[PDB]
RNA sequence: GGGGAUCCCUCGCUCGCUUGUCAAACUCCAAACCCCCCGUCAUCCUAGAAAGUCGGAGUCCGGACUGCUGGGGUA
RNA sequence: CCUGGGGCGGGACGCCCUUGAAAAGAUAUCAAGGGCGCGCAAUGGUUGACUCAAGCGGGUCGGAAACUCGCUGAAGAGUGCAAGAGCAUAAGUCAGCCUGACGUUAUUCAGCAUAGCAGUGGAUGACGAGACGAAAGUCGGCUCUAGCGAACUUUUGAGCC
RNA sequence: GAGUUUGGCGGCCAUAGCGGUAGGGCAACUCCUGUACCCAUCCCGAACACAGCAGAUAAGCCUGCCCGCGUUCCUUACUGUACUGAAGUGUGCGAGCCUUCGGGAACUCUGGAUCGCUGCCAAGCUCA
C-alpha cells in the first residue's frame, strides 16, 4: 500500500495542522555501553550465559510500517500506532 | 393539452473503438448537431471488440427546442420523410439508422475521415411529463397519460407530415 | 470452532421484520427521558452505532443518566446491575 | 409496486416525494426549531417547527400573501417577496418569543442567490439568530430588485416600493 | 444394508444439500403411473402409513415397482393412475477407526413420513377397486412401517 | 439449445396457472415455556431485607431418572 | 498438550460468522458449514448529483457478443476478502474539495457470558486542532462483527528527572 | 366562533401499495411560458435556478367509486386440531405414545370489510 510522502496533519507540539513529511524509521545499533550489554559481559564465563546465550526467535508474517511524522514548521517528529503492510511505498 | 410535443431528440454514433477515428467521429457529430457530444463508455471489456471496462466507444447528444426540431426536419428529409411502424416504440418513440453524413449540408467527406453512421431517435412525451422529472413532488405518470403508436404516427403527420408505411 | 465476538448468535437478534427494513422512522431517535424513566431495549439493527450488547435485546433499563446523545441505563442481567449507554434509536419508553 | 406480502412500500412523505428523512434526521438531531423554507412557484412560505411524536407543531408562519397589506404589488415568487417573507417571518417570530432555529430547505436545491436564500437574509435580518455562511446570500442590488432592468419597464419601481414596504414593516414589526 | 438401520426418526432433518457432500442419486425414476392426463377415475384410494418412520428411496421404488407392475397385470396399461406422493428428501448418512470424527458419509436418501401421511395414491374406476387395493397391500408389504389403505374418493361407490 | 442452402418442419431446459412433496444452516406466519420492567396479592423482614467488609474452607473423576424427536452413532 | 487407550492422521491449541442451542442469557463433542493471520492515498472523510441487477420493445454487417433510447424494476445489484446482519433522495455509483487513516484523556461495557492479560467495541464522552457543508451535521479509517502478542531487553520520538 | 377547500410540516409507516373508473380548480397548487439575470448541464434552462403574460385541469393534487392482485382485521368449519407448561404405578418390543388440569396456533375454507386514519399551523372562505 501507499501512503503520500507529505501531507497536512495535526502536529502535537505546536497545536495545530501542519504539512509534515512521512520518513521510514530504521532501527538503530544497540549501544554497547547499555546496561544489558554491561550485565551481559558480566555474566559470560565458562558455561550457559543463561537468557544471554538465547538464540533470536522468529518473524510475525508482516511486520508493522514503522512511520514517523516530521513538522514542517517545528522540524519535530513524532510516531503514531502505525499499520502492517507487506508491500509499501511513498506516494509523490 | 393532449399533444404529443418532442421530448428531445438524440443521435448517437456507436464507433465501437476510440482513438482518432473517435475524435473524427464526434467532431463530424457536433458539426451536424451544433451541440456538444458527449463520449459513450463500455461497460464490460470484451475481446471481440479488444475494449476494457469504462473505456470511451462511442458518441451521443441531446437536442431539445428549435435546434431539435430543425435536426428532426433534416433526418426526416435524409430518410425521405419516411418512417415505418416498425421503427417506432410501444410508447411513442423512434429512432432511424443513416450512414453519410455527408447528407447534412456544411461538412465535406474526408479520404481519411471515412463516412460513419448514427442512429437518431426522438422521444415522443405529452406536456406535463415533467412531474416524474422534478425533483420535489416526483410521482410517476399514469398508464392514461403515455402517447401511443397511432397518436405519435398522427402527431408526426400533423407536424412534419412524415407518412409512415 | 465457534468465536467470542459481539455479535455471537445474532442472526435474528438484529433483524428487521420484512416491512421495517430501511430508514426507520426518525421519530424514535430525538425523543427525550428523564431521570428513572423505564425504558426497554430495542436494538434497531439499520442504526449501527450506539448500539448496546444483543444480549440485553428485550431487558427493561433504568435511566440514570445521559451522556451525550446517548442515554446510562441501570439494567439487571441475572444478577448484577450494568451500565448500559444507549442511543434513543434503539430506546423506548414504558408504558404504564 | 406492492409484488405481495415481501414487499416494502416507503414512508408516505416519501412515496409522495415531499421530505428527505435523512436530513429531517440530520436537522433534528440539532434539538433546534427547524424554519422550514418552501417555495412555490408564485409565491414563498416560512414556518417554524418542532417535532411532537404525534406529529410537527408550527409556532410561527409567514407567507407572500401578507406582504400585499404592508405594500407590496410585485410578484409573490421571487427575490423581492422571498426577502420580504423573511424579514415579516423573522421579525413576527421575534415579537411571540422565539428568536432561534436552524434553516430547512427539505428537497429544494441550495443554489446561491435563490428565493430561499433570500428568504434565509430576510430572516436574518430581522435579527432572528440563525447561522450561516454569507456567500450564498443574494446580491443587494436584485434583493431590492435589480432584475427589472431585464425586460419590465413596469418593474422599474421594484426598488422604490422594496423600500417603501421595508419601512412599513419595521414600522409595523419595531 | 437393512433397512432397520435408518428405520427410526431420532434426529432433526439433514436435507439442505448445500451444506453437505456427494448424495447419491435416486432410485426412484417416476413418480406418476398409469394415465397422467385422465383425472375422471371415480374410485380414489390411498396407502397412509401408521407409523412415523423413514422410508429409503430404494423401498420407494421396490413398492412403486410391485403396485405398478399389478395395477398394469390387472387394469390395463391405461386403466390406472398413481402418484407417489414424497419424494426423498431427508439425507441418510453412514459412519464407515472406530467412533473419533464418527459425523456419517451420504449414503442414500429417505423421505422422512408422519403417522396418517398418504405415500401411493392410486385412482380407477369402479370395477378395478379390488385389484387397486390387492396391488396397493402388495406395495405396503415392502414398506418398512405398518400400512393402512383408505378410501379417498368412491366409497359410495364401492359400497 | 438435443436430432439429419430457403436453417424446408421434429423439440430438452427457461418462464407462468394448476397438482404432489421439503429444509439444522429457509420464513409471509407463529405458540406453550421463559426473560426484563411496572402494579397487585402472597411470603420473608427492626427477634435485622437488600448491600458491604473480613476469617476458614472443601471442590474443578461424577453418576442416574424424567423430558427436550436434545447432538453424534446401526445401536 | 488435546485425543472414544496410546500412536499415525489432525488441531475443534489464538481470532471472527451461521447452525447445533430446546423463541431471555449460558451451554459440550476429533459436532456441521466455514473463514482469518490481509488488501486499499483510495478501494478513505465530507458535500453535490444520480440509482442498481435482470427482463421487454426501438435503433445500421455496431448480429440474438458492445453503445444508445423508452418501459418495468424496495434491491432480485453494489458495498475489497468467510458467514450472517445493515443500507435506496443511501452505508451504493460518479464528480468537487479534502486527510478525522488527527495528539491527549475519562468512563462503561460486555471486552473475552467473565473474579481475571494484552487488546477491542464504543462514539453518544471530554480537551486541543481541523476536512467538507448555507446550516444541521458527518468524520477517531474502509457499513457492523476477524486481520493479532505480556514481562524483560534493545531501538526510535518530545521534553524533562 | 364551527365547518369546508387549498398549501406547508409531520405521526403511524400498505388498512396507506400496484391497477381500473367518473368528476373539480373562484382562491391555492400544479402543469405550463421564457432564459436579461443568481445558479446549471460529463451535452442539453431536460433538471436545478431565476423571471413569469397566457392556456389547461389533459396531467400532479383532491373527491366518489370498483375486490381486480397485495395488505390488515373480523366470521364459520377445520378446532380446542397441531403444538405445548405441570403432574401421572396410564401404555408400547421399540422409535414412541397416551389421560387430566392449564395455555393454544398456522394454513386453508364460508361469508364480510379494507382502494388509509390522523396531529399542528397558515391562508382563503362559508357565521350567528
Amino acid at each position: 500500500m501507499k501512503i503520500p510522502k507529505r501531507f497536512r496533519t495535526y502536529c502535537p507540539f505546536c497545536k495545530t495542522h501542519n504539512e509534515v513529511v512521512v520518513e521510514r524509521v530504521k532501527k538503530g545499533q544497540a549501544s554497547s555501553m547499555t546496561h544489558i550489554a554491561r550485565q551481559k559481559k558480566r555474566q559470560e564465563g565458562i558455561g550457559n550465559s543463561g537468557k544471554f546465550s538465547k538464540v533470536p526467535g522468529g518473524d510475525k508474517p508482516t511486520k508493522r510500517i514503522w512511520l514517523r511524522y516530521r513538522c514542517t514548521v517545528c522540524k519535530k517528529a513524532h510516531q503514531r500506532p502505525c499499520f502492517r503492510a507487506k508491500k509499501f511505498e511513498f506516494k509523490e | 393539452m393532449r399533444t404529443p410535443i418532442v421530448e428531445k431528440v438524440i443521435v448517437h454514433m456507436g464507433v465501437g473503438e476510440s482513438g482518432q477515428h473517435l475524435v473524427n467521429a464526434e467532431d463530424i457529430l457536433r458539426n451536424i448537431t451544433g451541440q456538444e457530444v458527449v463520449r459513450c463508455f463500455a461497460k464490460r471489456t470484451l475481446p471481440a471488440f479488444s475494449i476494457k471496462k469504462n473505456e470511451p466507444i462511442g458518441c451521443k447528444v441531446t437536442l431539445r427546442g428549435q435546434k431539435a426540431q430543425e435536426f428532426l426536419e433534416t433526418a426526416l428529409g435524409i430518410v425521405e420523410k419516411t418512417l415505418n411502424r416498425s421503427q417506432f416504440d410501444s410508447f411513442g418513440n423512434v429512432s432511424f439508422g443513416i450512414e453519410e453524413h455527408t447528407d447534412f449540408p456544411g461538412m465535406r467527406y474526408d479520404p481519411n475521415i471515412g463516412v460513419f453512421g448514427m442512429d437518431v431517435t426522438v422521444v415522443l412525451k405529452r406536456p406535463g411529463e415533467r412531474i416524474c422529472k422534478r425533483r420535489i413532488a416526483a410521482r410517476k405518470i399514469p398508464a392514461g397519460h403515455r402517447v401511443t403508436v397511432d397518436d405519435a404516427i398522427a402527431f408526426l403527420n400533423e407536424s412534419y407530415g412524415v407518412e409512415v408505411m | 470452532t465457534n468465536s467470542h465476538g459481539e455479535k455471537r448468535c445474532t442472526r435474528y437478534k438484529l433483524q428487521k421484520t420484512v416491512r421495517e427494513r430501511g430508514i426507520s422512522p426518525v421519530s424514535r431517535a430525538i425523543q427525550e427521558f428523564e431521570e428513572g424513566q423505564m425504558v426497554h431495549i430495542d436494538i434497531d439493527p439499520s442504526v449501527q452505532k450506539g448500539m448496546p450488547n444483543p444480549k440485553f435485546q428485550g431487558s427493561t433499563g433504568k435511566v440514570i443518566g445521559q451522556r451525550g446523545r446517548s442515554y446510562v441505563l441501570e439494567v439487571r442481567s441475572g444478577n448484577a446491575m450494568k451500565e448500559v449507554f444507549s442511543l434513543p434509536q434503539h430506546l423506548k419508553p414504558q408504558k404504564y | 409496486m406492492a409484488t405481495g406480502p415481501r414487499y416494502k412500500v416507503p414512508f408516505r412523505r416519501r412515496r409522495e416525494g415531499r421530505t428527505n428523512y435523512h436530513l429531517r434526521l440530520k436537522l433534528l438531531l440539532s434539538r433546534q426549531d427547524r424554519v422550514v423554507v418552501r417555495k412555490s412557484s408564485r409565491n414563498v412560505q416560512i414556518q417554524l417547527i418542532a417535532p411532537t411524536p404525534d406529529g410537527d407543531i408550527t409556532y410561527s408562519s409567514a407567507v407572500s400573501n401578507e406582504l400585499a397589506k404592508y405594500g407590496y404589488t410585485g410578484a409573490t415568487g421571487n427575490t423581492t417577496a422571498a426577502y420580504l417573507t423573511g424579514l415579516l417571518f423573522g421579525l413576527k417570530s421575534l415579537q411571540k418569543g422565539y428568536e432561534g432555529g436552524i434553516l430547512d430547505i427539505g428537497l429544494q436545491a441550495s443554489s446561491a442567490g435563490s428565493r430561499v436564500y433570500a428568504a434565509l437574509k430576510g430572516v436574518v435580518d430581522s435579527g432572528f439568530e440563525i447561522p450561516c455562511s454569507p456567500e450564498v446570500f443574494p446580491p443587494d442590488e436584485r434583493i431590492r430588485g435589480e432584475h427589472i432592468a431585464g425586460y419590465r419597464e413596469e418593474s422599474s419601481d421594484l426598488p422604490e416600493q422594496f423600500e417603501a414596504t421595508k419601512e412599513k414593516i419595521f414600522a409595523e414589526f419595531s | 444394508k437393512p433397512g432397520s438401520m435408518y428405520r427410526n426418526v431420532r434426529q432433526r432433518s439433514f436435507t439442505r444439500r448445500k451444506y453437505m457432500g456427494g448424495v447419491p442419486g435416486s432410485q426412484v425414476i417416476h413418480y406418476d403411473m398409469g394415465d397422467k392426463a385422465n383425472t375422471s377415475f371415480p374410485v380414489k384410494i390411498s396407502l397412509i402409513v401408521e407409523e412415523k418412520c423413514q422410508i429409503r428411496h430404494t423401498a420407494l421404488e421396490a413398492a412403486r415397482i410391485t403396485a405398478n407392475r399389478h395395477l398394469v397385470a390387472d387394469t390395463g396399461k391405461m386403466g390406472f393412475y398413481m402418484k407417489l406422493r414424497v419424494y426423498p428428501h431427508e439425507v441418510i448418512r453412514e459412519n464407515k477407526s472406530g467412533m473419533r470424527r464418527a459425523f456419517g458419509k451420504n449414503v442414500g436418501t429417505a423421505a422422512r413420513v408422519k403417522p396418517m401421511q398418504k405415500i401411493f395414491t392410486v385412482a380407477v374406476e369402479k370395477q378395478n377397486f379390488k385389484a387397486a387395493k390387492e396391488a396397493l397391500w402388495h406395495a405396503g408389504q415392502k414398506l418398512p412401517t405398518p400400512c393402512r389403505i383408505v378410501v379417498d374418493e368412491g366409497a359410495e361407490l364401492v359400497q
